[PDB]
């Protein structure tokens, strides 16, 4: 749970209006009066005495009987009492069983799988479209195969189609393409996974597909899930490891398709070179939508510092649309830095508020970091 | 019928006279005294003891350790080959009878000579040439305590089995002097070692250096001169191809 | 003198009761029940005894159980933690500034 | 290296067992005892003899080769391109020697465990050595003859 | 360099004269010394020399305390144990001259 | 009665004890200890006990059935001694003054370093590719030393128990520690010493050898000696500067080198009085101290081969290409 | 600063969420049954039999290994008849 986030960030009496009115909240839900002012738990409770034990349980003979095995690795045939939850009861889950005859008696959070727990990201929801800067025709876009089949699928119910599979993302680095499909899980209400294609390349002789079987996998039991595939292109491009990352590639191709049935997971892809990667990735019956992200134009970077200066002192000598003129030499991620670097410059000024000046001395510092070549 | 088992346990350190500690084998560590009758003085730290599992006083010292898979590979019967049932190769067969044969012998004669016996000499070449053959040959000829490995079999997946293994192998040897080690197809744990590897490279390695300490050094073994025989003598690891 | 042989006596007596086992926890399942990790064996979910306030009790608290029925004791010092913490992890460094000149 | 039943409490002999060498290696023998005649193989007649005096006549005769004092031939390698019916050769000499029969493919022995495959090696040739007149099948042996 | 990434270039020029002085006496606490050891003058002896080896030579000096088995730190010491030290600071450095013109 | 009391107190520490290890106390009259059967428990301590004797790695017998903590324990090599002198060694006077100041200063001139000042190594390593004579003055030094050495080789450590291997590394260390001026000697950590679930156990050994290590600061005499012929493996968090400072590295006998191992091994033989060793320090192949030996053993067989007594010239070449190539 | 300091407050005040799985809903569950069968039924075991004895095949005598525990030779419960039973079949035993 989350307190709601006040409308102004700005200094004013306003804020202190909201945050006392949650405070106030928070004060009549201050706990202490309900704290001042039976055979269903002795019976049961009584049947499953003290301590219990977790075992891990993989059968289920009867709608009563089952095989446990405990942590020492021993098997036993146990039975399950009436109380257990049996849709709960799949193999590989862990179990409680009574400490004196090994019964089965209820089945108990699942905690474990720590590589996935980090997969299931956060719902991110440090990003919103309020966020991002004027792109237009990327929303649209993207609400069209990803928010919306998600939000709505009532006109794909009605009308007969089967909503798109895949969306891939391309453009240059720093244009937002990351960014924007955080965006949509906190747009939506679907679980976020995300994935770099560098990192499923694994040194073992199977994993690496493994893991893209274990992806779809977490996808499935969360449902409503977003699962996004950054830098793509080190899995997917042309041609021991060339057999290895063929056969990576075939697992998502049989996972973002293929036989059986995909859900409601939606997949994301992200890359800088569409140019390069497997035309089985830009096989438009493979993946039905590539997403195009171009350099900020100039109205669009106008919007990225008013999203970024929004939060640091402003001075009023400040010309944003001088900043702009020169090309779309920078894409937003650059931007970042722009206001970053003159934070850091306004601050080494000894003064709180940024003027003009200190953006012109963050745009230089940033060019400088360019390359060189063909002089 | 009426009798009953008693617990096998290695003895460590000695505090006292009438306090012991031993490791019972796969068990803990017990502190135990000894009954009445032991020799104290053969209750040796290492010793192997039987312990009552009641009170788990020693009751009687035993042989030096265990595993009848030495067993095994010291009772294994090649059949009558003489030496003469091997053809073309006397140069060989020579040699081998001065590294394997005389030094156990006679070995005065070296004193005299000041040269020290080779412990460990190496036989290589192509399958189907005898040297399996010749090792069978000298099993069965000789007159010494003999064990025959098969490098795969000595190779457990228990961590840390095959290196206790060679090391019990190593001191049945020690115990039976004078015995001759002969371990063909070396090449199976004598492979160089693998920077990297999975618990396979591990252990494999591990137990190749743990038969370099028994043979390189430090222990200077006295009659327990070794034969070993390889296909591929070039993937054996330079430390065992030392001299 | 009475005073040291009635402590013998009640140190005595305690001597009979067993070892409890070690336990630590990762989540306070119920205000009664919480589950334990004990070493080795596996995974429990135990009862509190009446003392040791059920607040107390914090993921990783390295508690002590009794011997038998389980149950809770009392929470015990926090572990040490040496994993790693040799090549990749230092706790208190050893160098400050004045110890740099140049 | 023996297996023998004792007390579960006093831990004394009580028994004598037969060994038991592995679950795969109890999978591993024939039981069914396959029914193709070596009518069934054609155009094989050098081949199809060729294997037949090299197993079934030790396994038959033994008084043929100690009267000419050879030891008779223990390994027989048949190879060739897939689809000639090396695998119904031998499942024709399972069908016809009345012997004890193994086999078993090469993947059956590889294993994951650092000394199990050479288990099941050794104890395959145990059971052939306790049941004595017995042959050996290896299917696809380039598996672990890499 | 590049955005959210790294913020700055840090130099770390090699030390000093007074500069390998003051490293001289970050170990010269726990050293010795004579009625007279003068660190600025052995401080000047290695030009372009760096930290470590500053140390080194510190370091250097040390087991010349076990090349007479007894309290040496002496002002002579360091004259050598800066010799040994420099070599293995050199060397090849005289032909890569003659290597790479 | 209160005699009576002391006599049952004293009747409750008898033999039968089981043995572990003490963990960090927690009151007065209880404490944490981990058994020898692998668990650990909750136990009260005996009063009797001095608690200055307790100590977080200190080895604590329990009671059989309650295991209730009554003693402390107290926690080589004697006869088993390697035989060899600093005189028959193959002339690495390089490396034998390196390590008579790396391990017997410490110890005979352990004094020094106070008026003397600079703080020497805390442990040394060797690469020393096989044949290089690492074991020879790593033997040689066991005869010499006074100290108390203890051999082990990483392949000991790892055991089929889960969670003793690990800690037999700690009855090395205990041991060392208990005779103050010891030396340790863990030839072959190549073993153990692997860059980093059965995978775990054998980097927990290392892991327990790791922390060790960083122990045995000053007013610990004990020194460490680690040898091992690859040497490029080994984590760099046991290859740090910073414990073992120190390393010596053996490379192939060199001409004088090579003269002083044929001389040194020579001088036991016979030898005939035409034998010319310098042709052989003035060959261009690259034998190391291992072949000096066998170089030098294989005349003898060549002599007694001919039921000869002394070995002439034609022996040694017959030999020398016997061996190398 | 008051406003978390307040909700750490309020977190601790409610208390542990409870992290109790849960049971089936309770209008289907428990009944006598439940306590009947925990009273009565025995905790078999499951182990991996092995060459059958059947050494005088009146009682054949079984060997069974309790994997991850140990192995044993056993009979059969009078119930279930020995032409049920073939090598290896992954059978469950009594704990007794
Ligand atoms: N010189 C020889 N004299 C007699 N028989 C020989 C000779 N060389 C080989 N043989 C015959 O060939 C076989 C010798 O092979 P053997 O089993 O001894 O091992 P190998 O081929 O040298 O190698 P390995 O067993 O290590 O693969 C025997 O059957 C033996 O009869
Ligand atoms: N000479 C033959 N006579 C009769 N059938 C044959 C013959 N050769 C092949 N076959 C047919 O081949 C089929 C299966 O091929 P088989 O496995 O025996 O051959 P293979 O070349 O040894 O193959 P593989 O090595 O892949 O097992 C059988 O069903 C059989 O009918
Ligand atoms: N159009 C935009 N609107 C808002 N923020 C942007 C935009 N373009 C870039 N950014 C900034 O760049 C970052 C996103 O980088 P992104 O392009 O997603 O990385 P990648 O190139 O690895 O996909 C965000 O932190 C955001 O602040
Ligand atoms: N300088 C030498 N003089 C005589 N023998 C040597 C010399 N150097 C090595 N050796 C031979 O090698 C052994 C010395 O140990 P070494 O094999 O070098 O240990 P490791 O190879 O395990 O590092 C001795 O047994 C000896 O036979
Ligand atoms: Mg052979
Ligand atoms: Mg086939």
């Amino acid at each position: 749970s989350k307190l709601p986030l006040v409308t102004p960030h700005t200094q004013c009496r306003l804020k202190l209006l909201k945050l006392e009115r949650i405070k106030d909240y928070l004060l009549m839900e201050e706990i202490r009066n309900q704290e001042q002012m039976e055979e269903e738990r002795s019976k049961v409770d009584d049947l499953r005495g003290t301590p219990m034990s977790v075992g891990t349980l993989e059968e289920i003979i009867d709608d009563n009987h089952a095989i446990v095995s405990t942590s020492v690795g021993s098997e036993h045939y146990v039975s399950i009492l009436s109380f257990v939850d049996k849709d709960l009861l799949e193999p590989g889950c862990s179990v409680l069983l009574n400490h004196k005859v090994h019964a089965v008696i209820g089945v108990l959070m699942d905690d474990t799988d720590p590589l996935v727990t980090v997969m299931k990201v956060e719902k991110a929801p440090q990003e919103t479209y309020a966020d991002i800067g004027g792109l237009d025709n990327q929303i649209q876009e993207i609400k069209e195969s990803v928010e919306l089949p998600l939000t709505h699928p009532e006109y794909y119910e009605e009308m007969g189609i089967k909503p798109p599979k895949g969306v891939i993302l391309y453009g240059p680095p720093g244009t937002g393409k990351t960014l924007l499909a955080k965006a949509v899980a906190n747009q939506t209400s679907a679980t976020f996974l995300r994935v770099v294609g560098s990192e499923l390349i694994q040194k073992y002789l199977g994993d690496g597909p493994k893991l893209v079987r274990e992806l779809f996998r977490v996808a499935e039991e969360h449902a409503p899930s977003i699962v996004f595939i950054d830098e793509i292109d080190a899995i997917g491009t042309k041609r021991g490891g060339e057999r290895e990352i063929q056969r990576t590639m075939l697992e998502l191709l049989n996972q973002l398709d293929g036989f059986d049935s995909r859900g409601d997971v939606k997949v994301i892809m992200a890359t800088n070179r569409i140019e390069t990667l497997d035309p089985a990735l830009i096989r438009p019956g493979r993946i039905d939508r590539k997403i195009e992200f171009p350099l900020p134009d100039e109205k669009t970077k106008k919007r990225i510092f008013q999203i970024h200066t929004s939060r640091m002192t402003l001075a009023d000598d400040v010309t944003l649309d001088d900043l702009i003129m020169a090309k779309d030499d920078l894409s937003g991620a650059d931007i970042k830095a722009i206001c970053t670097e003159a934070g850091l410059m306004a601050l080494r000024e000894r003064r709180m508020k940024v003027t003009n000046e200190d953006f012109k001395k963050s745009k230089e510092n940033v060019l400088y970091k360019k390359q060189e070549g063909t002089p | 019928l009426q009798s009953v088992g008693q617990i096998v346990g290695e003895v460590l350190k000695q505090l006292t006279e009438e306090k012991f500690i031993v490791k019972a084998t796969n068990g803990p560590r017990y502190v135990v005294g000894c009954r009445r009758q032991l020799d104290k003085s053969k209750l040796k730290p290492g010793t192997r003891v039987a312990l009552d599992m009641t009170t788990l006083t020693i009751m009687r010292y035993l042989p030096r350790e265990v595993d009848p898979l030495v067993y095994n590979m010291s009772h294994e019967d090649p059949g009558n080959v003489s030496y003469s049932e091997i053809g073309g190769l006397s140069e060989q067969i020579r040699e081998l009878r001065e590294v394997i044969e005389l030094p156990l012998t006679n070995p005065e004669l070296f004193q005299r000579v000041g040269i020290i016996p080779p412990k460990g000499c190496l036989l290589y070449g192509p399958p189907g040439t005898g040297k399996t053959l010749l090792a069978r040959a000298v099993a069965s000829q000789l007159d010494c305590n003999f064990l025959k490995v098969v490098s795969s079999s000595i190779v457990d997946k228990y961590i840390g089995e095959s290196a206790r293994l060679i090391r019990e192998m190593f001191n049945y040897a020690r115990d039976h002097q004078p015995c001759i080690i002969f371990m063909d197809e070396i090449d199976a744990i004598g492979g160089r070692r693998f920077s990297e590897g999975t618990s396979a490279d591990r252990e494999i390695q591990r137990t190749l250096m743990e038969l370099l300490n028994q043979m390189d050094g430090f222990d200077t073994l006295h009659r327990v001169k070794m034969i070993m025989a390889t296909n591929r003598p070039d993937t054996l690891d330079p430390a065992l191809l030392r001299p | 003198l009475n005073a040291k042989v009635r402590l013998l006596r009640e140190e005595l007596q305690l001597l009979q009761e067993q070892g409890s086992y070690v336990g630590e926890v990762v989540r306070a399942m119920d205000k009664k029940k919480v589950l334990v990790k004990v070493h080795p064996e596996g995974k429990f979910v135990v009862d509190v005894d009446k003392n040791i306030d059920i607040n107390d009790v914090t993921p990783n608290c390295r508690v002590a159980l009794r011997n038998d029925s389980y149950t809770l004791h009392k929470i015990l010092p926090n572990k040490v933690d040496p994993l790693v913490s040799l090549m990749m992890v230092e706790k208190v460094p050893d160098s400050t500034y004045e110890m740099i000149g140049g | 290296g023996d297996l023998v039943g004792v007390n579960k409490d006093s831990y004394l002999i009580l028994e004598t067992l037969p060994t038991e060498y592995d679950s795969r290696v109890k999978a591993m023998e024939v039981d069914e005892r396959p029914t193709e005649q070596y009518s069934d193989i054609g155009g094989l007649d050098k081949q199809i003899q060729e294997l037949v005096e090299a197993i079934v006549l030790p396994m038959n005769h033994k008084e043929k080769f100690e009267n000419l004092g050879i030891q008779p031939p223990k390994g027989v390698l048949m190879y060739g391109p897939p689809g000639t019916g090396k695998t119904l050769l031998a499942r024709a000499c399972a069908a016809q020697t009345k012997a004890t029969f193994l086999k078993l493919a090469g993947p059956q022995l590889v294993q994951m465990f650092i000394g199990d495959g050479a288990k099941l090696v050794r104890d395959a040739f145990a059971l052939a050595k306790e049941k004595a007149p017995s042959i050996i099948f290896i299917d696809e042996l380039d598996a672990i003859g890499t | 360099l590049r955005p959210g990434r790294i913020d700055r270039k840090i130099e770390f020029p090699p030390p000093n004269e007074e500069a390998r002085l003051d490293i001289l006496k970050i170990h010269s606490r726990k050293m010795n010394l004579t009625r007279g050891i003068n660190l600025r003058k052995i401080a000047e002896l290695m030009p372009g020399a760096s930290g470590a080896e500053v140390k080194g030579v510190c370091t250097e000096a040390g087991m010349y305390a076990l090349r007479e088995r007894r309290v040496h730190v002496t002002q002579e010491d360091f004259e050598m144990a800066v010799a040994k030290v420099m070599q293995k600071d050199s060397e090849k450095n005289m032909s890569i001259k003659k290597l790479w013109k | 009665e209160f005699l009576h009391a002391q006599e049952e107190v004293k009747r409750i520490q008898s033999i039968p004890l089981v043995i572990g290890q003490f963990l960090e106390a927690v009151d007065q009259n209880t404490a944490i200890v981990g058994s020898t059967t692998g668990s650990n428990y909750y136990v009260r301590i005996l009063s009797t006990i001095d608690r200055e004797l307790l100590k977080p790695n200190a080895s604590v017998a329990l009671h059989k059935h309650s295991n209730a903590l009554v003693d402390v324990l107290p926690p080589l090599t004697s006869d088993q001694k390697p035989d060899v002198m600093y005189a028959d060694i193959g002339g690495m006077d390089i490396q034998k003054q390196e390590v008579r100041e790396a391990v017997e200063l410490p110890l005979t001139h352990f004094e020094l370093y106070k008026q003397i000042g600079i703080d020497p190594p805390r442990g040394v390593l060797m690469y020393g590719p096989p044949g290089c004579g690492k074991t020879m003055l790593a033997k040689a030094v066991a005869h010499h030393t006074t100290a108390a050495f203890i051999r082990v080789v990483g392949s000991e450590f790892v055991q089929k128990y889960l969670g003793e291997g690990p800690r037999m590394v700690r009855d090395v260390f205990r041991l060392a520690k208990e005779n103050a001026p010891a030396i340790i000697f863990i030839d072959e950590i190549d073993a153990i010493a692997t860059k980093r679930g059965a995978d775990r156990e054998v980097q927990r050994i290392l892991l327990e050898l790791l922390n060790q290590m960083d122990g045995f600061d000053q007013n610990v005499n004990v020194k460490v000696i680690m040898a091992t012929n690859r040497a490029d493996t080994l984590d760099p968090a046991l290859l740090r500067p910073g414990r073992l400072d120190r390393k010596i590295e053996f490379p192939l006998p060199d001409r004088r080198q090579k003269r002083l191992i044929f001389s040194t091994i020579t001088s036991k033989m016979n030898l005939s009085e035409e034998v010319d060793l310098e042709d052989y320090v003035a060959r261009p192949d690259k034998i190391s101290g291992a072949d000096i030996n066998s170089i030098c053993q294989e005349s003898g067989m060549l002599a007694v081969r001919e039921n000869r007594y002394i070995v002439l010239a034609k022996d040694f070449e017959k030999a020398y290409k016997t061996v190398i190539k | 600063d008051d406003i978390q300091q307040l909700l750490k407050k309020i977190n601790e005040l409610t208390g542990i969420k409870e992290s109790d799985t849960g049971l089936a809903p309770p209008a289907l569950w428990d009944l006598a049954a439940d306590k009947q069968t925990l009273q009565s039924e025995q905790p078999l075991q499951v182990a991996r039999c092995t060459k059958i004895i059947n050494a005088d095949s009146e009682d054949p005598k079984y060997i069974i290994n309790v994997k991850q525990f140990a192995k044993f030779v056993v009979d059969l419960s009078d119930q279930v008849a020995p032409t049920d039973i073939e090598e290896g079949m992954r059978v469950g035993v009594d704990r007794n």
